[PDB]
C-alpha cells in the first residue's frame, strides 16, 4: 500500500495465491488474487478473509 | 461491500430524510362559489327579488 494522507490509499496493491490440495496431496494455486483500490477506507479482500476464514496457526493462550 | 470501500460515513448521503406531516389545522369559512359558474347561472332570476 502507498499512502495518499494519513487516512487514504494512494494506492492499494494486494496479490498472491489461492490453493487446492490434491487427491494426491500435492498442491497448486486454481486462483490469482489480483486486487488494486487506489483510494479506499480499507482493503475488500483482506477484509473479507478475517470475516470468513481464519489463520493456518494460532495460539492457544494459557488462562 | 459498497459499504466498506466507502467506509460508513459517506451512507448518510443516500439514507434520504423525510417529511414528517405535522398538522394543519384550518379556520376553513365556506367556499365562496364562482360568480360565473354558480352564481351567474342563478342571478338572471334571484337578482333584487
Amino acid at each position: 500500500v502507498h499512502f495518499k494522507n494519513r487516512n487514504v490509499y494512494s494506492h492499494v496493491e494486494t496479490r498472491g495465491q489461492v490453493l487446492v490440495e490434491l487427491p494426491t496431496k500435492e498442491i497448486i494455486q486454481v486462483a490469482t488474487v489480483e486486487y488494486v483500490a487506489g483510494e479506499s477506507h480499507g482493503n475488500p479482500v483482506i477484509d473479507y478473509l478475517q470475516r470468513n476464514g481464519q489463520s493456518i496457526e494460532q495460539p492457544v493462550n494459557f488462562e | 461491500e459498497n459499504k466498506v470501500v466507502n467506509g460508513e460515513a459517506s451512507e448518510a448521503l443516500y439514507k434520504k430524510k423525510i417529511i414528517e406531516r405535522r398538522a394543519n389545522i384550518k379556520f376553513d369559512f365556506p367556499p365562496l362559489p364562482d360568480w360565473k359558474k354558480d352564481i351567474q347561472p342563478l342571478n338572471d332570476k334571484l337578482k333584487g327579488m
